[PDB]
């Protein structure tokens, strides 16, 4: 399932982003 | 179950955003209660 | 499946940001 994996990376894509804007 | 192992980097990366998005609205609500005391 | 407390946590946290924006 291609489908789940990319909502996946996109859900660790948008988490990762927040966890630098808390860091900065 | 392996699906749960294969969308746990989703639950988590989803539980670390809903936590990002309460503490930033707790964060602005204190803002405006400062706001409405000056 | 739903008995866990981090996918309600999720799906409950999800309905939290639409609520929120709305």
């Amino acid at each position: 399932l291609p489908e789940l994996r990319e909502v996946v990376s996109s859900i660790s894509y948008i988490a990762r982003q927040l966890q630098e804007q808390e860091d900065h | 179950q392996e699906l749960f192992n294969e969308l746990k980097p989703a639950v988590d990366g989803a539980n670390f955003i809903v936590n990002h998005m309460r503490d930033q609205n707790n964060y602005n609500e204190e803002k405006d209660s400062w706001n409405r005391v000056a | 499946l739903i008995k866990h407390p981090e996918v309600k946590s999720a799906i409950e946290g999800i309905k939290y940001i639409a609520e929120t924006m709305k």
